[PDB]
């Protein structure tokens, strides 16, 4: 993969993708401060922002886990979020 | 990190 | 403070379909309490010519939650995160380095 | 369910 670099350092991963002109401009590579996992490096702005890449016991690969303490919480982030994978659907309140 |  | 208008209590699915059909705007939903699944709760909403239901989940914690998205590669991952944002403050969206 |  294209986008995979390895044991690039932190420092320099941030050197190479604050020269790319497009936010969004990323690499992988293996974690410095973190053996064995990953991370994702992001060009953005005048930034470059590093995400780890998280694993379950599963394996599986995520950068986050949204979930919610209330119904409520749930409905209200959902109103700008869609609540479909393949479509886009905004909760808006009945009228 | 952004999401740690 | 006022009572949350989305939260129906116990209500036949079919009659959400009905009353939410009735309703303009796609998104128009509400929270019900399942009859099927009891102690669940099911978010009805309105989308075009349907009307779609969705099951809201739980984990060992309490937590609720739609979708668990997960991926079993970092290849895929990464095409994930090129049509949805990678930051949950921020619109970023990853792409090839040029 | 859609989700389901």
């Amino acid at each position: 993969h294209p986008w995979f670099f390895g044991k690039i350092p932190r420092a320099k991963a941030e050197e190479m993708l604050s020269k790319q002109r497009h936010d969004g401009a990323f690499l992988i590579r293996e974690s410095e401060s973190a053996p064995g996992d990953f991370s994702l490096s992001v060009k953005f702005g005048n930034d470059v922002q590093h995400f780890k890449v998280l694993r379950d016991g599963a394996g599986k690969y995520f950068l986050w886990v949204v979930k919610f303490n209330s119904l409520n919480e749930l409905v209200d982030y959902h109103r700008s979020t869609s609540v479909s994978r393949n479509q886009q659907i905004f909760l808006r309140d009945i009228e | 990190y952004v999401n740690v």
